[PDB]
């Protein structure tokens, strides 16, 4: 059971590097005890080896993560960026991907990961919802994301 | 539909390195997991592990963590399994399986689509042609021919160029202490029919390019 | 580690009957992450059911799955010739997936005794310097049969190999071939070679011998 709270959702200031985005989004998970204390270091080392950026169509998406051994409780942290931040395309691509929205996934089970990639593909495909994410505030994007994953969960079963 | 095509059969020496490929002709498996299941002779299925292609995140069963390495390429839709320091115990049939998809592409978790399997043989033996010996008969009479001391698998046995098909039994090969396979094939035929007709067993061993047609008749 | 054990080892049924296969886990299977597979000789394993009870696409209505926690069951309401195969259960709730030992379902028929034949070493094979005697058991059911090699009233152990045919589609019987390997030197010394066959269909042990 993944834990999604308002505290995990946040807006990030401009002129912020990818490293700082990782540490900032992992900070609430570390404080809650959802992950290990140095969870951000394993995420960025994973991020350098395997790019997690996805192009989509309205906005860009990032899916940072790490091995399941470091995660203690399943969680998800969402970050909204005021200006596009460079992220390398997942799967391998020379041209960079301008990622506006970042989805940090901490999952303790390897088999659950594929289902959460399918949830993410579903929500990011909606062109109007991705572009409305930017204008909505933290509480508005949290409730919309919560409602959509809850809707997606009842459709999965 | 979506299908998985694996590499051909491989025979390798002990201590060698193996690499098997599995391409998904149908669709991109980038979103779904790709697992590897092996089956040793006379045993059951065994889960070696899997790879998440888009993320590149692998999972290894504790029994295979050391010598096995999984990888996948998303641009050619092909997954790879590497195994260094091959052993006699590594002789098996290796399967690749893509994760199943429910309605509207929901990942079920189970392995929905399977490859045809790759036979991997680990042995110090060399390619050798078989020696065919006859099993002469002595109502119902039984005759056959013994195919002995060949390597590697497999061999095909036919009777009267395919004309004889009812009552033919070809037994599985057994690996001998030397390291060479041995196989037997027999047929039951009326005792009165022995004198009229001659029965020839057609033995083909493609690895050694051996064709042997042996007539079998009373002692 | 989650270990799975299936029962029974072999299920002998006739078409039209109801099949029940049991799969048990040492620990609770997380989120009922279980799957049932069907494996036929010479074909890739086919996924039948995923999760506790969810049916894979294309599987007929016969196959159904039940269970939760540590106990799980596969049920085939009606059996047909295609359904006779080996069945595996696999769990994916743990950190790594594991399979079960498997259950073989086979065609059930009236018990039939084997027709036993013995083939002595051929002349061509005797020129090579190795002698192999072949004891053939043909069209017997059930599959379990014991072959014992005796040479001049001497029990032979550790110098023979046997293989069994898959169940015939037309008559649901089995055939067995046993080979006794000896050097040319040892073969010349002895005179009587025989294989003893014990089977449910045979009222008394059947012995086939030759002298050379």
């Amino acid at each position: 059971g993944i834990h999604f709270r308002r505290h995990y959702v946040r807006h990030l200031p401009k002129e912020v590097s990818q490293n700082d985005i990782i540490k900032a989004l992992a900070s609430p998970l570390i404080n809650d005890g959802m992950v290990v204390s140095d969870f951000a270091d394993h995420v960025i080392t994973r991020e350098q080896n395997f790019p997690t950026g996805l192009p989509v169509e309205p906005v860009g998406v990032a899916i940072p993560h790490t091995d399941s051994k470091y995660v203690r409780q399943n969680a998800i942290s969402v970050g909204i960026l005021a200006e596009p931040v460079n992220f390398e395309d997942a799967g391998g691509e020379p041209d960079p991907v301008p990622v506006r929205v970042v989805f940090m996934l901490a999952l303790g089970n390897w088999f659950d990961i594929t289902k959460w990639l399918w949830y993410i593909k579903a929500v990011i495909q909606d062109e109007d919802f991705m572009q409305q994410l930017l204008v909505m505030n933290d509480d508005e994007i949290y409730q919309s994301i919560y409602t959509r994953i809850s809707e997606l969960e009842v459709l999965f079963q | 539909q979506v299908q998985l095509v694996q590499s051909g059969p491989e025979v390798k020496k002990p201590g060698s390195s193996l690499k098997v490929s599995c391409k998904a002709s149908g669709g991109s498996f980038s979103t779904y997991t790709l697992s590897w299941v092996r089956q040793t002779p006379g045993q059951g299925l065994e889960w070696m592990g899997g790879i998440i292609p888009l993320l590149g995140l692998p999972n290894y069963a504790p029994k295979f963590q050391g010598r096995v390495t999984f990888s996948a390429d998303t641009s050619t839709n092909t997954a790879y399994m590497e195994m260094s320091r091959l052993r006699f115990e590594d002789t098996a049939v290796y399967f690749c399986a893509r994760e199943g998809a429910g309605w509207f592409g929901k990942p079920v978790g189970a392995m929905g689509y399977w490859g045809q399997g790759t036979t991997v043989t680990v042995s110090s033996a060399s390619t050798k042609g078989p020696s065919v010996f006859p099993l002469a008969p002595s109502g119902t009479a039984a005759l056959g021919c013994l195919v002995k001391d060949y390597f590697p698998e497999p061999v095909t046995v036919s009777w009267n160029s395919g004309a004889l098909t009812s009552g033919v039994h070809t037994f599985p090969a057994v690996l001998q202490s030397s390291g060479l396979y041995s196989l037997s094939s027999v047929v039951t035929v009326p005792s009165s029919s022995l004198g009229t007709q001659t029965y020839i067993c057609n033995v083909n061993h493609k690895p050694s390019n051996t064709k042997v047609d042996k007539k079998v008749e009373p002692k | 580690e989650i270990v799975l054990t299936q029962s029974p080892d072999t299920l002998s049924l006739s078409p039209g009957e109801r099949a029940s296969l049991s799969c048990r886990a040492s620990q609770n299977v997380r989120n009922s992450n279980l799957a049932w597979y069907q494996h036929k000789p010479g074909q890739p394993p086919r996924l039948l059911i995923y999760g506790a009870s969810s049916r894979a696409s294309g599987i007929p209505g016969r196959f159904s799955g039940s269970g939760s926690g540590t106990d799980f069951t596969l049920t085939i309401s009606r059996l047909e010739p295609e359904d006779f195969a080996v069945y595996y259960c696999q769990q994916y709730g743990g950190s790594f997936g594991t399979f079960g030992q498997g259950t073989k379902v086979e065609f059930r028929r009236t018990v039939a005794a084997p027709s036993v034949f013995i083939f002595p070493p051929s002349d061509e094979q005797l020129k090579s310097g190795t002698a192999s005697v072949v004891c053939l058991l043909n069209n017997f059911y059930p599959r379990e049969a014991k072959v014992q090699w005796k040479v001049d009233n001497a029990l032979q152990s550790g110098n023979s190999q046997e293989s069994v045919t898959e169940q015939d589609s037309k008559d649901s019987t089995y055939s067995l071939s046993s080979t006794l390997t000896l050097s040319k030197a040892d073969y010349e010394k002895h005179k009587v070679y025989a294989c003893e066959v014990t089977h449910q269909g045979l009222s008394s042990p059947v012995t086939k011998s030759f002298n050379r």
